[PDB]
């Protein structure tokens, strides 16, 4: 029921990694499920933030994670490395810099700014 | 040191701050109300032990 | 496997409360979980629509 | 890179009549 016919969040429920789905096969006196999961892989290091100090403000992601590749910061979703520029649109503010534990100076490129000149 | 991770696959480490700020977004809770009040979650968490 | 390896959205599984995380301990003849739960408290009323 | 794309316009609503 909840893995052949849905989706399970229960974490090793149905197979290692998290779920896709699953298929039943009939077996003499049993039945045998082909659990389908994502399993990641390739991983590399990244130095992290949890927030970025734009001008007197802290921003935190939306979903995803801050990372850098030694240099420049980008936002990701935390179980793939896509990464993104820190954007208003990917991003939130709450309260200001020195409050939050590990913040960090970043630039963030509101898209609104290079669209509206006239 | 990596949490939900080392469940579904290879370890990925994550710092515990930043761990507990999704745990927190998992239930509803965003993460700015974990870092703006890191500490008292910490003492909160230390005298329950 | 539920709530160690990850967090549950199950109700009261993990302990009461949204659960966060869970630390296992070794006993004789069993295992004791901690259930680390985010609880909600001081509520005051709002006007809502 | 993607199979099954469809040719369709996407409204910006950041520009519709708000240029200034
Ligand atoms: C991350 O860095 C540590 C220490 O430098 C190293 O042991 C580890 O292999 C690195 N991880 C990856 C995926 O390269
Ligand atoms: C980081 O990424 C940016 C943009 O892709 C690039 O300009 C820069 O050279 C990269 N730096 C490193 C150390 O990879
Ligand atoms: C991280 O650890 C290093 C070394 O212990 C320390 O210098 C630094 O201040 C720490 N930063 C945070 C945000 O905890
Ligand atoms: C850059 O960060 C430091 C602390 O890491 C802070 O004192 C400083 O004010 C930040 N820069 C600006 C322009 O605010
Ligand atoms: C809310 O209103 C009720 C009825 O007026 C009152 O009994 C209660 O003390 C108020 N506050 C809370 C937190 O419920
Ligand atoms: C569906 O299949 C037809 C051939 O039967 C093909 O021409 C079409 O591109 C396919 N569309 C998608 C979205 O796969
Ligand atoms: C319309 O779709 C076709 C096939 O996907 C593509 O070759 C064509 O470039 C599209 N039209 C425009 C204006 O790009």
């Amino acid at each position: 029921s909840e893995c052949v016919l849905g989706q399970s969040k229960r974490v090793d429920f149905c197979g290692k990694g998290y779920h896709l789905m699953s298929f039943p096969q009939s077996a003499p006196h049993g039945v045998v499920f082909l659990h389908v999961t994502y399993v990641p892989a390739q991983e590399k290091n990244f130095t992290t933030a949890p927030a970025i100090c734009h001008d007197g403000k802290a921003h935190f992601p939306r979903e995803g994670v801050f990372v850098s590749n030694g240099t420049h910061w980008f936002v990701t979703q935390r179980n793939f490395y896509e990464p993104q520029i820190i954007t208003t649109d990917n991003t939130f503010v709450s309260g200001n810099c020195d409050v939050v534990i590990g913040i960090v100076n970043n630039t963030v490129y509101d898209p609104l700014q290079p669209e509206l000149d006239s | 040191t990596s949490g939900w991770t080392f469940g579904a696959g290879a370890a990925l480490q994550i710092p515990f701050a930043m761990q507990m700020a999704y745990r927190f977004n998992g239930i509803g809770v965003t993460q700015n109300v974990l870092y703006e009040n890191q500490k008292l979650i910490a003492n909160q968490f230390n005298s329950a032990i």
